[PDB]
RNA sequence: CCUGCGGCGGCCGCAGGAAGAGGAACGGAGCGAGUCCCCGCGGCGCGAUUCCCUGAGCUGUGGGACGUGCACCCAGGACUCGGCUCACACAU
């Protein structure tokens, strides 16, 4: 890590809007493309060096975007694993195909009076077989076949934020926005554990290719808490950050686990295990992502005013 | 078919061989639309009679 | 109306000054070809079961009754329409002399581009 | 499966991972809910849902059963009902 | 607010009340002590089911097919029992017809023998002086003149021609003429006093009786689409403009006001007692036709008239009218013969011989 | 000048006529300037339900502030959703069944999942539906009719639509708007809400919000006056304006108050257009309702006759003795006696 | 033989007569029309007009005098045929 | 809630989804205000609603 | 003037040109403390136990049964109140982007001397 | 004897009916009970450190957590009664 190469940016599409920003950007999971979100809530996809990037497939959304989330396994092997699936603010869970850009599929979701609901956080199972999201108090399960309105509800704090699954044994982990990490079996629905910690609403989770350790985020917390579950004490260390706003502030690995990355709200970009700063420019910097072959990089840049897109080294 | 027709300023019936009117307006046919007994374009024909209030209902009564 | 006050009143939306010289022209060019269709019996039958094309119909005769199913047999799969002032000038356009009602022109054999051109103006007229 | 079965209607449109159909059944008889639709030469594809549309050509809609997409079929094919399970039009008019 | 006490006498005024009971109370008046009953409507306001059942369009002709056909096609729209016309037209020709609908058909007899108007085109071979000539020569055809089909006997009333153009050789006519007449062969003697030999082209019907074109008209696409609304949307507005009820054409006679319980009677086969009489229309003669009537305003029949009115006003028992043909149903009032005053002491074995009849 | 006067008793002089002399009396007044104790004894509010509460509640709150025992209603409006409710207090409350039963209006907002071509696309689908349709309740399949439709505004950027349904009391509109989506080969649902018409009472005049029906209260409580509550409640006979009238004279009236038929020596001015078996309101000679009841003569037997019924009556409203009886004392029925 | 009618003009194939007996009475349908000089000249095709005085065109039997006769001149027919104008009314 | 109006000339109400007018002028929303049973401040609202005329009361007499 | 000619009819007395910036101004560098009061529900509140504080309305509300009952419980303990032109404006000088009503700014931490100046200068303003 | 329907101006067959043109209270109302129709994941207020919140999560013309009390789930129509009460009225 030596100051990062330069490589390449967008900063040309995101220019017709009065005010605009980026809200994450994320690499399929092989090394094809890479998959962006706005505020004007338009999906944009890029492919793999001194020119402006254009896209190659554009989404259209309507109101606002909650999530969006790659297949888990689009393996580009095969033709039919390119999905990339989306949630907005009334209307259902969409699964858009990631080479015409034509829907294929929907998954409603339905009360206790028969009113829809949208989710706020949704996730693919390991096996790619299901399909999880998270409501105001509640999981639902789709499968992958058979899709429509066909629910398996599990029950339990507050809204529910965002879901992860464990690399190696049977487990699943959720966060909310009433400040606390639930801890169950994959199959059963029991939480195995509650555990209490940061000070805001919690806005991300992330495992490491251990099995044992485990990383996690906040809104307006200043800081990053980390965990144990061979041990199941409390957290076993604690690093720094700058939060001031509401907005997810994402965060990663790299595939081997040694290094980790973070963003934060001046611009400067964390290094741990602590190592180094890079500044990627000047606005905030929410949205970090590492490419699972070869060593690269992406960043994006925006916040609300009351706006580029880089790749590095 | 030969025979004409034009309305009068007490609304009846002045019938000529005439195409044009002693003003100059056009002259409307007398007989009346050909018919055949399985028609199936009953709502096409209501449908559009009433958004332009040209419908029996909607005409003042005798 | 250049002399022309004896309309229908179902009769909108109507062409333009010049819009319906486009079309007549139009027309023209594709009655060197087999290319066209006339009076109600055929396009009725024509425009049932696929058949796209594009419609002109003329804006003065009477009884109404002879044509009113017309409109909404469009509308039903979505084609344009439009009326022009006369029947008299329709007849002659098509190349007889007897006036007719109704006609319809399709997309052509090989330049396509007037055909092209009023196909896609005549989609934004003022809702009738 | 039923003895026979008669002509229900014709295919359109799908919607939200089902499919709508027009009904050109004999007379107007109206099917019961949850009834099961079979295919031209006697397979199971799904149920009725939904029932719609003015009084004489009304609509309706398709649940399909596992195995089943909203692509495998085309225009206006033709899907069939077992004929036990028909309601007059009778008993609804007054 | 309140409303006043007054003494000063009271009043109607009653022109313009629908169909017969209209200029009601211009009728002499002889009693009003009886009991009136709750069946039977108003002639317009009955329920769509009846409504139809006595009633009568006043079509248009289309161009193409010959009467029978033209009838037997309503009858299966309407969905109804039988149907007749009031005079058969020819594939060719169009103009009036007044189809009457499975109880109105008990005065088809009366309609068919009744005055008609018609306008024409005739066609000449050979040319002529000029329209003058026509104009002065068709003033020959006027009154009794024999015919036979194309030796029977017919008359025309009044005729008269519209305007000639000699290039095409075409003429226009309008006539009044007779029921039964054949206007066709009306041109061939045209032609024969003309000296060029005529033929017919054209041929409209302007006026059947009393309805004229100018009245409320209505073409043969109307009575599906009205059928059809009704039966989708259940609206009746569109079923009312075009049905009329029978009453609408007697409305040119004199008439006789019965009361409610000798009206039953009458529906049967039984003469017009004196003592059944509220009011009557001053202005009938003898041996005549009139109309009997309900209170509300239903029809019962039609009659011959016996006496005057002269006499009427003045009479101990008598007998009014004798029926000529009945309209209504048989069992629409219940029957109430077998009582009052004079019937029960006849019955209880007594006869002075007062009088009988 | 016959334009003016009050409700029941408008435009009258355009009537026929049967006797022209009685004998007026003392009892009764107008219900215009009928009295506070039972000007809210027999009345009706025309209400702007707010949104967050139920509809069996907004009424038991009425129940509470003004002191009273008895409430009905027109209609029921789901909680969120707000427009014309019609409360009845006390006596009112024998006219429920003939509001629950009348024309409605509503205005509503769908939302399309996916998009469409235009504005069109909805205008037609909208179109397609009308005439008597079926609809499964939220129990059978049944069928409820629907006069006309129309599309007022579309936005694609959020794929928002804006319509106005006339329709029969029983339909749906939560059940309309799935069907408008899956024809249309997208899917909908519900968004708002608002009735705009029940019966005779729009939305356009007389209406008013809770917060007055407590604020009347108050102020009549508390500085005993009057002004600010006849401006918030009205009177029945505002309610009856386009059923059929017949006037009935003075003595006649506490008898059929007590419960016997109409009968013709009594009648004093009848209504043209009258026909058999169909409902009329029988009044006083200064405005009052008695009753509603069922014609059995036409109106024009009624101007041959002497004598005989002329209804009977459906259901009746006056206080049982609010006239003095004056009956069994006239040219006949006092020389039965004499017998 | 007796006055039957006298000439008026030719129409085409055939001429027109004007019924002048004593008498108001009418022939029969197909009677052959003689002169003076006994010979059928033709026959009668139909009658029209006024029932009080009525014209009747004569076809000619054989290609004979297609223009020969004057425009009021006179012809006859045997006494058989006729027939009392009351029976008509 | 998303529903707006504004008057027309005839003065009825015209319902719509913006925020102004064709002219200019601003749109209220179409649904009322909230309204709880005990309330206690009945007095506060006549007294200022009088001092400017646009109670219930000062305004033009209906036509019944 | 200056294009805010949408003002309720119970909204006296106003603020003029200068008086609401100031106004402004001193609501900003007060919303840097904790010394404010935003919504009906708080406002409401805070002023039937004791609170010597200053309140500002916004002028455009609609329909007016929300806030009606502030100025009567202002007299009733003799605060001073005034109303400013738009609504947008007030919730921006207080830091958001969605519009309120009724603000109440309080007697400062570092003893401001202009929270001092306009409290002195409103409550001269002709009586409304 | 008369009317209605049908068959080929008239005849024939079938069906309905024996005609004096009644009765100025005969047959109600208002309540009560029973059977059918209709048809508590909410709502409102108080206390607590300014109880927290201008979210990216709808919302400050409110959202939420913790202790707290309070109010609501009817009213109508039909049928039956082997119920109570008042009347049994042609309108001077």
């Amino acid at each position: 890590s030596q100051l990062p190469r330069f490589l390449s940016g967008s900063w040309s599409e995101f220019s017709t809007q009065p005010e605009n920003f980026l809200k994450g950007c994320k690499w399929a999971p092989d090394g094809s493309c890479i998959l962006t979100n706005s505020a004007d809530n338009i999906l944009r996809i890029y492919n793999l060096e001194y020119a402006e990037m254009v896209p190659v497939l554009r989404m259209v959304e309507g109101d606002t975007i909650y999530d969006y989330c790659w297949y888990s396994l689009m393996s580009s092997a095969q033709p039919d694993t390119s999905y990339v699936a989306s949630s907005s603010r009334e209307n259902p869970i969409h699964i858009w195909d990631a080479f015409t850009g034509e829907l294929r599929a929907s998954f409603r979701a339905y009360n206790h009076l028969d009113e829809l609901t949208a989710a706020h956080s949704l996730c693919f199972s390991p096996d790619g077989s299901q399909l999880f999201c998270g409501f105001n108090r509640t999981v639902r399960v789709f499968s992958t076949a058979r899709p429509g309105r066909d629910c398996e509800v599990r029950a339990t704090s507050g809204i529910i934020s965002c879901i992860a699954f464990s690399p190696a044994q049977p487990l699943y982990a959720c966060g909310s926005y009433g400040r606390s990490l639930g801890l169950y079996a994959w199959d059963d629905g029991s939480p195995l554990a509650l555990l209490g910690g940061h000070q805001g609403g919690i806005t991300h989770l992330c495992f490491h290719p251990d099995g044992n350790r485990f990383f996690s985020g906040a809104r307006k917390d200043a800081e990053l808490l980390c965990w144990d579950l061979r041990q199941s004490g409390y957290p076993l260390w604690s690093l720094g950050r700058e939060v001031t706003t509401n907005q997810r502030i994402y965060f990663d690995l790299d595939p081997t686990g040694q290094f980790l990355v973070s963003g934060s709200t001046s611009g400067a970009v964390s290094v741990w295990d602590p190592v180094l700063s890079f500044l990627p420019q000047k606005d905030c910097t929410n949205g970090v992502s590492l490419h699972p072959s070869l060593p690269l990089l992406a960043t994006a840049s925006g916040q609300r005013v009351f706006s580029t897109r880089h790749v590095h080294l | 078919m030969f025979l004409q027709y034009y309305l009068n300023e007490q609304g009846d019936r002045v019938y000529t061989l005439k195409k044009f009117d002693p003003m100059g307006q056009q002259t409307c046919s007398a007989h009346p639309a050909r018919f055949s007994p399985d028609d199936k374009y009953s709502r096409h024909r209501i449908t559009i009679k009433k958004r332009f209030k040209v419908l029996m209902t909607q005409q003042p009564r005798p | 109306q250049e002399l022309l006050v004896n309309q229908n009143p179902i009769a909108q939306p109507l062409a333009s000054r010049r819009l319906t010289r486009k079309l007549y022209k139009c027309i023209k060019k594709a009655v060197k070809q087999k290319q066209i269709r006339r009076g109600v019996k055929e396009v009725q039958k024509f425009v049932n079961k696929g058949e796209k094309g594009i419609m002109v119909l003329a804006g003065d005769t009477l009884p109404i009754e002879v044509y009113c199913h017309l409109p909404v047999m469009c509308e039903d799969r979505n084609l344009p329409y439009v009326y022009i002032p006369s029947k008299t000038d329709l007849g002659a356009a098509a190349g007889s002399k007897r006036p007719t009602c109704v006609i319809m022109v399709k997309p052509h054999e090989e330049y396509q581009e007037a055909y092209d051109e009023c196909l896609e103006e005549v989609q934004s007229l003022p809702l009738p | 499966p039923p003895e026979r079965v008669v002509l229900l209607g014709e295919f359109l449109h799908p919607c939200e991972d089902d499919i709508v159909c027009k009904c050109t059944t004999d007379e107007n008889k109206v099917p019961y809910f949850n009834a099961p639709v079979y295919l031209e030469n006697k397979e199971q594809i799904g149920k009725v849902d939904e029932i719609f549309g003015q009084l004489r050509d009304f609509y309706f809609s398709v649940k399909l059963s596992e195995n089943m997409k909203a692509s495998s079929f085309k225009k206006l094919q033709k899907f069939y009902i077992d004929p036990y399970k028909l309601l007059p039009l009778q008993r609804f008019l007054p | 607010f309140l409303i006043k006490p007054e003494s000063k006498v009271a009043k109607l005024d009653t022109s313009q009340w629908p169909l017969l009971l209209k200029n009601f109370d211009k009728l002499n008046v002889r009693t009003t002590h009886y009991t009136p009953l709750a069946c039977g409507s108003n002639p317009l306001k009955r329920e769509i089911g009846d409504y139809i059942r006595t009633g009568f369009i006043n079509l248009d002709k289309p161009s193409n097919p010959s009467s029978h056909e033209v009838v037997a096609w309503i009858r299966r729209i309407l969905r109804v029992e039988k149907t007749g016309h009031s005079g058969t037209l020819d594939p060719k020709v169009t103009g009036c017809l007044i189809v009457c609908i499975e109880r109105a058909t008990r005065l088809v007899k009366s309609q068919q023998s009744a005055g008609k108007e018609y306008v024409g085109i005739v066609r000449l071979h050979n040319a002529i002086e000029g329209g003058t000539q026509l104009s002065r020569a068709l003033e020959t055809l006027t009154g009794a003149l024999f015919q036979r089909p194309p030796l029977r006997v017919r008359t025309i009333y009044e005729s008269k021609m519209i305007e000639y153009d000699p290039e095409r050789r075409l003429g226009i006519f309008w006539v009044s003429c007779e029921a039964g007449t054949y206007i066709r062969t009306l041109c061939v003697h045209l032609g024969l006093l003309l000296g060029v030999g005529g033929q017919m082209q054209e041929l409209r019907r302007v006026r059947s009786g009393v309805m004229s074109e100018k009245d409320h008209m209505v073409t043969m696409h109307d009575v599906l689409d009205a059928q059809w609304l009704y039966d989708n949307h259940k609206d009746e507005s569109y079923l009312r403009r075009v049905v009329y009820p029978l009453e609408k054409l007697l409305t040119s006679h004199k008439r006789l006001v019965m009361k409610d319980s000798a009206v039953n009677a009458i529906c049967y086969g039984a003469k017009i007692m004196l003592p059944g009489v509220l009011r009557y229309e001053d202005g009938i003669e003898v041996n005549q036709e009139i109309v009997v009537i309900t209170t509300k305003g239903e029809a019962i029949c039609m009659a011959i008239a016996l006496m005057t009115t002269a006499v009427i006003s003045t009479c101990d028992h008598g007998i009014v009218a004798k029926i000529k043909r009945v309209i209504m149903e048989r069992d629409t009032y219940p029957r109430k013969w077998g009582l009052g005053p004079k019937a029960s002491q006849k019955k209880l074995m007594i006869k002075q011989g007062l009088l009988d009849k």
